[PDB]
RNA sequence: AAUCCGGUUAAUAUUCCGGAACCAGAAGGUGGAACACGGCAACGUAAAUGAAGUUGGAGACGUCGGCGGGAGCCCUGGGAAGAGUUCUCUUUUCUUUUUAACAAACCACACCCUGAAAUCGGUUUAUCCGGAGCUAGGGUAUGGUGUUUGGAA
């Protein structure tokens, strides 16, 4: 929850992350996406599409409680993000969490 | 009405039995317009040289009815 | 690492949309003509029909005949699947020369069709051979 | 000058649609032009299709199959995004079907 | 489902005449076509089997406002022909100056590919788009359009 959001903010500040669906899909195909976050308000078709790729590529998937706007606010960007991937957590330890 | 640019095809439409008459038109820009009346379409051919205008005229089969400036 | 030779996938767009193919060679590193994650994959354009014992031998052979098609597809336009078919013939037979030369492409397509027919006769890769309804 | 209807039907309506021409005889007249065609639309989501003409069904009948279809499965009736939607659904719920059948077995 | 122009009668014209097209149905002959291929793709072609059965779309649709395009009418310059004006000034004043249906090619709102954005960018007259992919580049399709010709001088 709050710890996950803090770890995500630290990962976005230090590590490498792609807060985009196409970028996350490319990272999942390449296998470099260790962890991914999917917004609750995302369509079920898109959520299942990310889940299938995550299972194929052996990547952790976390369902954020908030909507796309809430996910964007947590990420600190000025636009809502429906899905994000963290290739490297940097100083953050969100990979274990 | 179709505009035909390839000389040989205009010959082969003329040789086709569906062709009935052909019209020769002399335009002010010294272009001659071979207008071949067919069943569905009027095929026209614009050739710029006066001499290709002439060697075309008798290369048309004699059975087809050529007509002077309409 | 998700894209490797011999991995069965599905096409997402184009004329052969919703068609199962096998990744013959991966060019994810890119190419001058193919500057993306293009993978040359050969699939089946006409899935084999249901063979009936009562039907004649010629009819059964015609139903079992599969027409293949080999083409390059984008990584985004390709949907990977869990199933994988390790076709020895459809491994390294596709190259730039094969894609360029039309006669070589036809020969490669004939070889792929023969390999697919042999696999169908052997009853292997049933899920890949069976068309998927949309 | 001032024109008149060519037909015997007054009362400009959805079918009494006219267009001014300048004739070769230097006369202004009406041609009763007809209702324009509309491109057929998607049944999945309602967006009009792409790549096919906007016509009435009677001159649809005069078109050719390749001017009519889009060369793909579910073509001519479903759009590109629609055919994408069917195939992704086809894939993901048989993945879901097979995983639950493994769970139950 | 499908027709335009010009002319013709004392009286009929999208009906008659001359010319140029279109639609529907029906069989065959000749030639090319061979359970087809090329484009990663938005697709495309002269062809590119489809018995039954199953399915969808067009046809098949309210009202207001702004914007842009086109067509005709109106205004207008140069030129050409005819008519009016006049010792004087007026290269003047007035009238006329046309291109139908139907065809052919060419020729931008929607989509895709490369691309991965924030330094937030693009961008409507009227602030909407975008991590559901931005800008940019390249294509795809409906191409009244005009870009020329046929009709057609």
């Amino acid at each position: 929850g709050d710890t996950i959001n803090s770890k995500l903010a630290l990962t976005m500040k230090s590590g490498k992350y792609v807060l985009g669906y196409k970028s996350t899909l490319k990272t999942l195909r390449s296998g470099k996406a260790k962890l991914i976050l999917i917004a609750a308000n995302a369509p079920p078709l898109r959520k299942s599409e990310l889940e299938y790729y995550a299972m194929l590529s052996r990547c952790s998937v976390h369902h954020y409680s908030g909507n796309n706007i809430d996910l964007g606010t947590a990420c600190g960007k000025l636009f809502r993000v429906g899905v994000l991937a963290v290739i490297d957590a940097g100083d953050s330890d969100i990979l274990a969490a | 009405p179709r505009q035909i640019s390839d000389i040989k095809q205009f010959l082969e439409i003329a040789r086709r039995k569906d062709a009935t008459s052909a019209r020769i038109k002399k335009n002010t820009n010294k272009d001659v317009k071979f207008k071949l009346r067919c069943s569905k379409y009027l095929y026209t051919l614009v050739v710029a040289d006066a001499k290709k205008a002439e060697k075309l005229r008798q290369s048309l089969p004699p059975d087809l009815t050529v007509t002077e400036v309409g | 690492k998700i894209l490797k030779p011999g991995k069965v996938a599905l096409i997402t767009r184009g004329r052969f949309a919703g068609k199962k193919v096998v990744i013959l060679q991966a060019i994810d590193q890119g190419s001058k003509s193919h500057p993306f994650g293009h993978a040359v994959v050969a699939g089946v354009e006409r899935y084999p029909l249901k063979v009936t014992k009562s039907m004649g031998a010629k009819r059964i052979a015609r139903r079992s005949r599969v027409k293949p098609f080999i083409k390059v597809v984008n990584y985004n336009h390709l949907m990977p699947t869990r199933y994988a078919l390790e076709l020895d013939n459809l491994k390294g037979l596709i190259t730039a020369d094969t894609f360029k030369e039309p006669t070589q492409r036809s020969a490669a397509r004939k070889t792929v069709k023969k390999t697919f027919e042999e696999k169908y006769q052997s009853g292997k890769s049933a899920w890949f051979f069976t068309p998927l309804r949309f | 000058q001032r024109v008149t209807y060519r037909r015997r039907l007054a009362y400009n309506t959805r079918s009494n649609r006219t267009r001014i021409i300048k004739t070769p005889g230097n006369n202004i007249r009406y041609l009763h032009i007809k209702k324009l065609g509309t491109i057929p639309r998607c049944g999945d989501t309602g967006v009009p299709l792409q790549g096919i003409p906007a016509l009435r069904p009677r001159e649809f009948a005069r078109l050719s199959h390749n001017k009519k279809t889009v060369q793909r499965a579910y073509g001519g009736c479903l759009s590109a995004n629609a055919v994408k939607d069917r195939i992704v659904r086809a894939f993901l719920i048989e993945e879901q079907k097979i995983v639950k059948q493994k769970l139950k077995q």
